[PDB]
DNA sequence: GAAATTGGCACG
DNA sequence: CGTGCCAATTTCT
């Protein structure tokens, strides 16, 4: 006996992240948006936590709110 | 005269000899074999009586009590079939055995017993074989194979002579009991005899006999003859037997009577030793030089001394022959060992022997047996004894005892089932006498020295199994004394006698799911035999002898038909009139002759006396009371075929197809085909699916019938009567009344199966073939099968065929196939697949099976009732919905978002999960069948119900019935005798049915009492629920039919080996076509009769197009109303047409509405019996295409169907009979871009049903390696199945349009790494 | 990660093998610390070190020192040994050979209007096999600007997906493999062309590298990616490229049987076939002559032929002559490419004469037009053959009438030197030997009669009287063009069987005397079978 | 890809360096393999030094 | 089952 | 002491 590896929701965000035209940095931001998804689909850490989590100094707030706009959007919405 | 069922479409047979041995029932064996497991036997064999008796009474170590054993009972089985087969449990029956304990006195063995207690006991169940000889064990059919072993007994067979390098042939024996540890014989290149216990460690061969109390003296009495040298006052001269000289070269002067017969160096001729024989020449006298290396017999000791002058068993010399002369010996006793023909062997051996005494010689087979433990006097002496001397581990059963003494030349059948001195002392000498020169090793492929074993044989055994460890059990417990407590009932515990039989009937080797896509396949299955299996032989080690046509084969084995393949000759079929002896043996039945008249009478000869006479032939012609015409005829003597005389026959075969198997008699023109494609014919003739209609062959051998009716696929009629009620799904038949018990309301009641799915998700339905008002026989048909048709087997289609070209179509096995087969639905196929959804019980609260699923929409649920299942007749497809389950999850702590979430959208959307059962991906079909089992204790649901109201709703029509007729008839008794005393006419009518006449009226009450009380009992085991499992509530299973249509890849075949694959549908228009405008069904190519050679398949063409061709005739005149004069001149000048047949058909004994209904039956084509290697000759073909006038050839022109110009040369047309094997293109298309991988190494799973990935295995990579090709094998071992990281960037790439990979490592080299330095060994990548 | 319990349904997490081999040598080593630390009778101690001992060398390697440990079923638990060496051990399993994406397989079926470089692939497979090509070139046009949109859209299965899989697949090679791969030809490159159906259609042509027979055989397609794979399969594994064999440098493009057929009956002359004997001015005039009807394919005329041969330089210079030849040569000569003789087709083109063709236009002219003779060769073929024909009857296994005479002639000779064995003048070895003489010459005299009446007919000349020509039979002409069929299964179906062999390899002295088209009985037929079996088995086994 | 260790309580031998038959052992102790079998597995005793 | 290598014993 | 033959063991389909 081996196994096989069954997809979970934060595999199914990955897949369609890696897909998407994001940037360095997007993509970096993207990692930690998804990473902090439960099985519910809900967001449960604050974008501040996200912000810090990136551990760049030059990164606003803005940017972690456009690319969870993004995030937002893909399959399934909401 | 005619049957009921043949007599609506009689058959034409061209067979010319006529049969005296009608077939005997097929599945005969399964149904004997069983019978004798089950039924009580006055004495002890045969069955449960001999396993109940090999091992009671068993008694406790000097306890004095035991456990005695009365009888056995078979009670009777809860369910019958069909509810074992629907319900998905086993149909077995509960064994109940009369046991006995005895309780003696102590210090008095003899005394009357203190007390005995006698309790019948449950020792769990048995399954049953039903009356088509299979089993069902959970709800599926199974079927036990025979087998095909070495029987047992004593065997001499040397080697070939290969294993020594100067080619000497090395004889050896083996005994091979029943049960128990094996002994062998065998010599060495240095010529000495030598022992094999068990196939240990080789010993000298005189262990064994010293161990059996024997000293050297009366060994060499037993195994060398005596010559007494006398010493009559000089120079030892010897007691002489002419005989003893032959072969032999003196080497010093031989004289006597004054005559020196033999000089020095002159060798003994015959005339010299009838010479010796007539003067009867005893005394000669000889030099001291003769016996410088004669052998001693016996032992000499010293009179004066009384010490050893010379030990036993050593060679004399001169200064030894002085010392034991001196001493006053007159006797001097020698081994006459001439080399030629008595040679030294077991006196030689005994020099190599290291023990001559016979207590060591069980030290030292204690040593062999268990090694590196002390030798015990008295466990040395107990494991000998053990060995081959206790009744208890040792048994050469009957067959090995027959066999044993019949090699050995004894005279008595019967003996000891364990081993005695003289039984090694026989077998020594006859391995001596055949090293000799005087006897024959055998053949362990003889069909007389192979036996075969059945299910009933092995049940036994395995019984036997269980019951010994019962035993055990039973003995260590008996130990504790507290007798006068305990009963027989505690004593045994039912577990490992039911373990045992259980694990035989459902996980064996020989126990397998029955093939069930045909009549014949399954009737083929259950007449197998197998060479494999435990106790028999090994797929790879089988060799090349086993897997040959043996000249003992005839009659008993099926010589062309087998699988091809690694096992080729070991899964051999059973012949059609074989049988099996009392003791295993194939024999098949013979004619007996005697004065040289055929005389009618059946013998069954075995393989063993079947080479003692000479044998006839079937072929053979006979005048009228039988006499041989030839008197130069055919025979077989001695296993060799030859030609004999008239007057020196004995037997004759008893039919022409008594040499080939049922499924090879079913392949006209059988004698035509090579032998290479009648094996593959009679294989892909049992993987053909049953179509939507039967259609007969149209041309048969006459076994049709035989294989309908025995294989229980049709609804024969039990008892003779009148159909009174015919549906789509049952029969109703009214009884005779001289076929009727006494008190009874005579009716049978045949309720058919109606779209089952089979074990190879095929159909299963019977369709009634009889008439509202009809009469019936025993023994005929009622409604048919799959693959049936008016009760004869039916397996494919017959299609209008024409061998020729076509544009490349039917290039190398291809298949053109017409638009019109398609169109007509000929080859479509009913396909049932069935799915599971089980609600089990967690911790949480238990799953349930509801029609609200939380988070899907009501579109999805559509098509689920109040109950959550899906209804009947719904076409779901795709990812559909079939069963509504919900499975809880909960103990999760209430959250101000939790709370708000729950509010809004209510607390049932919350807390419960959704685990609904849904279609699979790329299935679909119809809903035909749901079925709910539900644990007893849950509350059914509305569907369970309902389920089981329908169910009810059938016991009470079945018993309304039965009810009806009886109070019918107990109404008009009671009418007639209230008439007779007081006559009433009119009244009687309008008063109402209630009112010597009170007896007459209590019958009344107590009928309708009885059959209440029966309704009652079906109801309570309608209502019964189930055992499902640990932790198991509800389990739904749902049925899917869809109805699959015949494509290109799909594969068809025929009767005579000739596979192919459709290439194409071709439009009618573009069919080639006759002068009438007929297309043509089927195009096949003519480059494969050629080679293939054969031949068969253009004759069945000839003569389908033949019988067609009467078939249009029968049409005409029925189309246009003739007259049935017209009509049956012609069907009986039709049916008279051959050269001396056996058939004889008068239409004048046929009614006029017979006759139109048999003219009915024939306006497709008249069927036509053409019997293996007694069919139709070419003259009779011809024939019957002149009496339907169509030219003799065989060959008419065809035109082109898209230029409308004439083909240039004649082609052959006909009608040849099509089967559609079971390879379909639907379920081989496979495909894959990404799935699911494995764990461990993370690659592409295998298989279809599991969307896996095609293997690139190592003669793949070496193509790769041989073109060049390093990108194309890089990116097939990294990116495209394991580089995990590299997987991702090539989809990423592909996806932006960018072809480019980043190799990367594979991932099933880490797992090698990391395995390797697990077993401590430091490997690792460098800079 | 790499020894995983295994969760089947009901909640158990049964124990695999290497955890059931780690917990027992985990448990025999706590035992023997405790027992250490207690100070123990040193009995024990040394029974627990011995234990503990057997325990790690099950664990290293079960089964290397007898008495492997057996889990629940008796059976041997498997080791890390085990689990490296073997043919089910990583090496040979997942280092060598691998399974793989983009990659399906199906049944193989024929199809005849193709080109050697082209295959027939379903467009239901290419969909899922080109499935990421098809997502990027959805997204890349706008019909999707997302990748779930176009997941959606594929999944739906719209009508534009397939006009972009027909874009997709334009220039794409696909490798066709059929296992067992036993030479480097068993793998191919083709371009796939969208049919309509669940089966691959293979080119008639490259069968003979594979092996493979249309009665059930399946190939797998595999898709190669990045851009080094795509011009690999286009310039070293395509399948106009390798059409001579590596072995021995023959070609391996031959047309087989009923390409052929066609062409050995279209070159072939009769007697007084119809038209015969007319002055045509090229081939076009036989051709429009032959559709027309009025003319035979086999008439004898004289054609006017333009012929090109190649100079020192390697130019074409032409040559005009009225050549003798027959209607069906000078339709065939259209075929030809320009550089080669008109006496390659002035000819019956048996199976030899039609390999030495290509063979002579590969090395006098190149590969492009010895590819497009294949094709043209393999085209007209087929439809010749098609149009003749031909078929196969029962009346066209002609028996000799002397068989019957030989066959009594050969028995009087058996039974006269039986009579002389019976008195005693030869042994039974030599009166064994002579009887498989005797028979021997038989079957040879009755093999000779047969082909001697089959290969001839005869036929009404030009004028009032008559001739003999070779024979139109149908099976005398797939035996002589070498179509299908031998010499010796001509015989067997025209003439007796034979002699047979036990399976220890000895003559049976008495023949099979009857051939197919005749029966035969019951023991003539069980012999047969003897060498049937050993024929499979040998096969089956090596 | 994180192993780890047990600290055996008394020394163990590798049965690959015993029972292939160029006994890696045997070849080196100069002793035969039915000797190092009965040390090893408890049966009999040999004198170190 | 066959074949190659290794340890044990008869022999010169 | 030094060679060669024979039984055991292992590995491979
Ligand atoms: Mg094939």
């Amino acid at each position: 006996y081996q196994g096989e590896t069954t997809q979970t929701l934060q595999d199914y965000l990955m897949w369609q992240v890696e897909l998407t035209p994001f940037s360095d940095t997007d993509r970096a931001i993207a990692t930690s948006i998804v990473d902090a998804v439960d099985e519910t689909g809900y967001l449960t850490v604050p974008l501040e936590d996200i912000l810090e989590s990136i551990g760049d100094e030059e990164i606003d707030i803005d940017e972690v709110e456009a690319v969870l706009k993004r995030i937002q959007r893909f399959d399934p919405v909401g | 005269v005619y049957s009921y069922t043949e007599k609506k479409r009689i058959r034409k047979d061209f067979g010319k000899r006529p049969q005296v041995l009608d077939v005997p029932y097929l599945l005969s064996i399964q149904l004997d074999s069983f019978q004798k497991f089950i039924e009580q036997d006055p004495e002890g064999q045969y069955g449960l009586e001999a396993a109940f008796r090999s091992v009671f009474p068993i008694q406790s170590y000097s306890g004095n009590s035991e456990l005695q054993y009365v009888s056995y009972r078979l009670g009777e089985p809860v369910f019958d079939v069909q509810e074992c087969q629907i319900r998905g449990v086993t149909y077995s029956a509960p064994l109940r055995v009369k046991l006995r304990l005895v309780i003696y006195e102590r210090e008095a063995p003899e005394g009357t017993v203190k007390d005995i207690k006698e309790q019948e006991v449950y020792m769990g169940e048995i399954p049953l074989m039903t009356d088509n000889g299979t089993f069902v064990i959970n709800g599926t059919e199974r079927v036990i194979v025979s087998q095909l072993h070495r029987s047992p007994g004593v065997f001499f067979d040397s080697d070939k002579g290969k294993t020594h390098s100067s080619g000497k042939v090395l004889y050896n024996a083996r005994i091979i009991p029943y049960r128990g540890s094996w002994l062998d014989f065998e010599f060495d290149p240095k010529d000495n005899l030598f022992v094999r216990i068990d196939r240990r460690r080789k010993l000298p061969a005189t262990i064994i006999l010293r161990a059996l109390n024997y000293t050297t003296e009366q060994i060499l009495d037993l195994f060398f003859e005596k010559v007494i040298f006398e010493i009559r006052d000089n120079k030892l001269q010897m007691e002489l037997v002419p005989e003893r000289l032959r072969g032999e070269t003196a080497s010093f002067d031989i004289e006597a009577n004054g005559k020196v017969y033999v000089e020095k160096g002159r060798r003994i001729t015959a005339r010299h030793i009838r010479q010796l024989e007539k003067d009867d020449v005893k005394l000669i006298e000889v030099p001291v030089e003769y016996i410088a290396g004669k052998v001693v017999a016996k032992d000499y000791i010293d009179e004066s001394t009384g010490e050893l002058i010379c030990a036993a068993n050593m060679e004399l010399s001169l200064d030894l022959l002085a010392k034991l002369s001196q001493s006053g010996h007159k006797r001097i006793e020698t081994l006459f060992t001439n080399d030629l023909d008595h040679g030294p062997y077991i006196s030689e051996t005994l020099r190599v022997d290291p023990t001559n005494d016979r207590l060591s010689a069980l030290v030292e087979i204690y040593r062999m047996m268990r090694p590196g433990e002390p030798p015990t006097r008295e466990a040395a002496e107990s494991l000998f004894e053990n060995l081959f001397f206790s009744e208890d581990r040792y048994d050469l059963s009957a067959v090995g005892r027959m066999k044993f003494n019949r090699s050995l030349l004894r005279e008595e059948i019967e003996g000891s089932g364990i081993l005695s001195k003289d039984d090694i002392i026989d077998v020594m000498k006859k391995l001596i006498d055949i090293r000799n020169g005087k006897g024959e090793v055998d053949d362990i492929d003889h069909l007389g020295n192979r036996r075969i074993r059945s299910v009933g044989e092995m049940a036994e055994n395995q019984f036997r199994v269980g019951l010994v460890r019962v035993e055990r059990a039973v003995k260590e417990r008996l130990s504790l004394g507290d007798l006068d407590t305990l009963m027989p009932q505690d004593m045994i515990n039912a577990k490992p006698i039911s373990a045992a039989v259980k694990e035989f009937f459902g996980s064996s080797q020989l126990s397998q799911f029955m093939d069930q896509n045909n009549p014949l396949s399954e009737i083929t299955h259950k007449r197998r035999i197998s060479a494999l299996g435990p106790g028999g032989l090994t797929r790879e080690r089988a060799g090349f002898e086993v897997r040959d046509v043996h000249p003992t084969h005839y009659g008993r084995v099926c010589p062309i038909e087998t699988p091809e393949g690694p096992n080729i000759g070991l899964i051999n079929s059973l012949s059609v009139y074989a049988q099996t002896n009392e003791y295993g043996f194939l024999e098949t039945p013979y004619r007996k002759v005697t004065d040289g008249v055929v005389t009618d009478e059946i013998h069954y000869l075995s393989a063993i006396e079947e080479g003692n006479y000479v044998i006839a032939q079937a072929n053979s012609n006979l005048d009228e009371e039988g006499h041989f015409v030839e008197d130069l005829v055919t025979c077989r003597s001695k296993g060799e075929s030859s030609l004999f005389s008239r007057d020196q026959v004995d037997y004759m075969d008893v039919s022409t197809q008594q040499v080939v198997s049922v499924g090879a008699s079913l392949i006209p023109f059988l004698e035509h085909d090579d032998a290479n494609r009648a094996l593959m014919g009679a294989n892909m003739q049992r993987q053909a699916v049953p179509t939507l209609r039967a259609d007969k062959p149209l041309v048969g051998t006459g076994m049709e019938r035989a294989v309908a009716v025995d294989s229980g696929v049709t609804a024969v009629a039990k008892r003779g009567g009148v159909v009174q009620y015919v549906d789509a799904s049952r029969i109703v038949i009214k009884v005779n009344e001289d076929e009727m018990y006494p008190g009874e309301a005579g009716i049978d009641i045949y309720n058919l199966t109606k779209y089952t799915r089979s074990n190879q998700n095929t159909c299963i339905n019977q369709m009634p073939c009889v008439s509202l008002g009809e009469p019936v026989e025993r023994g005929d048909v009622l409604a048919d099968g799959p693959s049936t048709d008016l009760g004869e087997l039916a397996l494919g289609q017959n299609m209008r065929v024409a061998f020729m070209p076509w544009n490349g179509y039917n290039f190398e096995d291809s298949i053109l196939v017409s638009e019109r087969v398609v169109q007509e639905d000929r080859f479509t196929t009913i396909h049932i697949q069935e799915l599971a959804c089980v609600s089990r019980d967690t911790k949480l609260g238990p799953e349930e099976i509801t029609a609200d699923i939380p988070n899907v929409g009501e579109a999805a649920l559509s098509k689920l009732d109040e109950s959550g299942i899906v209804y009947i007749g719904a076409e779901v497809t795709g990812g559909d919905i079939l069963v509504g389950k919900v499975t809880p999850k909960g103990e999760t702590q209430l959250t101000p978002e939790e709370k708000l979430l729950r509010a809004i959208f209510g607390e049932k959307a919350s807390d419960v999960k959704d685990s609904s059962l849904r279609v699979p991906n790329g299935v679909s079909g119809t809903v035909i069948d749901v079925q709910v089992f539900t644990r007893d204790g849950v509350e059914k649901d509305k569907r369970a119900l309902e389920i089981e109201e329908m169910q009810l709703k059938q016991a009470k029509k079945d018993l309304s019935e039965e009810l009806q007729i009886l109070e019918a008839g107990l109404f008009s008794r009671i009418r007639a005798v209230l008439v007779a005393g007081g006559v009433e006419a009119e009244k009687l009518d309008k008063l109402p049915r209630d009112r010597q006449l009170e007896q007459l009226a209590e019958q009344y009450d107590e009928l309708k009492h009885e059959f209440e009380k029966k309704l009652e009992a079906k109801r309570r085991k309608i209502t019964q629920g189930d055992d499902l499992a640990p932790g198991v509530l509800k389990i739904v299973k749902v049925y899917l039919a869809v109805k699959r249509r015949i494509q290109p890849g799909d594969k068809m075949a025929g009767r005579h080996g000739n596979k192919g694959v459709i290439s194409k549908i071709n439009p009618i228009e573009d069919m080639p076509y006759d002068e009438n405008g007929t297309p043509v069904d089927i195009v096949l190519n003519p480059l494969g009769v050629p080679s293939r050679m054969n031949i068969g398949q253009i004759l069945e063409t000839h003569l389908g197009m033949a019988a067609k061709g009467i078939g249009d005739k029968i049409n005409a005149m029925l189309k246009q109303q003739q007259e049935v004069a017209k009509l049956r001149e012609f069907i009986q000048r039709a049916y008279d047409l051959g050269a001396d047949v056996r058939q004889k058909v008068d239409l004048s004994t046929f009614s006029d509405e017979e006759v139109m209904r048999l003219a009915e039956n024939l306006r497709k084509g008249m069927p036509i019996a053409t019997p293996v290697f007694d069919g139709a000759k070419e003259a009779e073909i011809k024939e019957l295409l002149k009496l339907g006038d169509l030219p003799t050839s065989g060959q008419i022109r065809l035109y082109d169907g898209r230029t409308g110009e004439q083909f240039e040369r004649p082609v052959t047309v006909g009608y040849m009979y099509m089967l559609k094997l079971n390879h379909l293109v639907d379920d081989k298309m496979h495909a894959r871009s990404t799935g699911s991988y494995s764990l461990v190494t993370q690659q592409p799973l295998g298989g279809k049903a599991q969307f896996g990935g095609q293997r690139f295995g190592e003669m793949e990579v070496w193509a790769l390696e041989a073109y060049g090709a390093a990108y194309t094998l890089q990116e097939m071992l990294t990116v495209k199945s394991d580089d995990v990281n590299g997987r991702t960037k090539m989809y990423k790439n592909i996806v932006d349009g960018n072809h480019q990979m980043e190799p990367g490592m594979p991932e099933s080299f880490n797992v090698l790494l990391k395995e390797i330095r697990s077993l401590g060994i430091n490997i690792e990548l460098e800079d | 990660d790499l020894r995983p319990l295994v969760p089947l349904d009901g909640g158990r997490f049964a124990t695999s093998d290497l955890n059931d081999l780690y917990r027992r040598v985990i448990n025999r080593n706590n035992r023997l610390k405790r027992l250490l630390d207690l100070a123990a009778p040193d009995i024990i101690v040394r029974n627990e070190k011995r234990m503990l001992q057997e325990a790690v060398d099950a664990l290293l390697d079960n089964g290397r020192r007898g008495r492997a440990i057996t889990g629940s079923n008796k059976r041997p638990l498997k080791s890390l040994a085990d689990m490296i060496k073997g043919k089910q051990g990583r090496f040979r399993q997942n280092l060598l050979g691998k399974r793989v994406d983009y990659s399906g397989r199906s049944v193989i079926t024929v199809g005849p209007y193709l080109r050697l470089h082209q295959c027939g692939l379903p467009k239901k497979m290419a969909l899922e096999l080109f499935k990421p090509f098809i997502y990027g070139k959805l997204e890349l046009r706008g019909l999707a600007t997302t990748i779930k949109a176009a997941k959606k859209m594929v999944e739906r299965e719209e009508a534009v997906v397939w006009d972009i899989l027909d874009e997709v697949i334009r220039e794409h090679p696909v490798l066709l493999n059929r296992a067992p791969t036993l030479h480097r030809l068993g793998i191919q490159a083709f371009e796939p062309v969208l049919i309509e159906g669940k089966a691959i259609q293979l080119h008639p042509l490259v069968c003979a590298a594979y092996n493979a027979d249309f009665d059930g055989d399946q190939m797998a397609v595999h898709v190669p990616l990045t851009l080094e794979a795509q011009l690999e399969a286009r310039a070293l594994m395509m399948s106009t490229n390798n059409i001579l064999s590596p072995a021995n440098g023959e070609p391996i493009i031959v047309p087989s049987q009923d390409v052929v057929l066609g062409l050995y009956y279209m070159t072939r002359d009769c007697v007084n076939a119809k038209g015969e004997g007319m002055v045509l001015t090229g081939p076009k005039e036989a051709e429009r002559l032959y559709r027309s009807g009025l003319a035979s394919l086999h008439a004898r005329v004289k054609v006017r032929i333009t012929e090109y041969e190649k100079d020192a330089n390697g130019e074409l210079v032409a040559k005009t002559s009225l050549k003798d030849t027959t209607v069906g040569r000078a339709i065939l000569w259209m075929i030809v490419p320009k550089g080669l003789p008109y006496s390659i087709v002035n000819q019956a083109l048996g199976k030899k004469a039609i390999s030495k063709m290509l063979n002579t236009c590969y090395r006098i002219l190149g590969l492009k037009p010895t590819v497009i003779f294949a094709d043209q060769i393999m085209y007209t073929g087929f439809a010749y053959a098609a149009r003749s024909g031909a078929s196969v009857g029962i009346d066209d296994m002609v028996i000799p009438e002397k068989k019957h005479e030989i066959i009594s002639e050969a028995e009087a000779e058996v039974a006269e030197i039986q009579e002389q064995f019976q008195s005693g003048l030869v042994t039974a070895g030599e009166r064994y030997n002579k009887v498989i003489d005797i028979w021997a010459a038989a079957n040879d005299r009755v093999s000779k009669a047969m082909m001697d009446n089959l290969q001839t007919e005869t036929v009404i000349n030009r004028d009032g009287q008559e001739e003999k020509q070779v024979s139109f039979n149908s099976i005398y002409m797939m035996a002589d063009s070498g179509a299908r069929g031998s010499a010796a299964q001509i015989r067997q179906l025209a003439g007796m069987r034979g002699l047979m062999a036990k399976p220890d390899g000895s003559i049976i002295e008495t023949p099979i005397t009857a051939n197919f088209r005749e029966g035969l009985n019951v023991l003539q037929y069980f012999i047969s079978t003897h060498g049937a079996r050993k024929g499979l088995a040998d096969t089956a086994l090596k | 890809e994180r192993m780890g260790h047990i600290e055996l309580a008394s020394p163990t031998a590798h049965i690959w360096f015993l029972k292939s038959l160029p006994s890696r052992i045997g070849l080196l102790l100069d002793m035969p393999l039915r000797d190092i079998e009965r040390v090893l597995y408890f049966e009999s005793y040999v004198v170190i030094e």
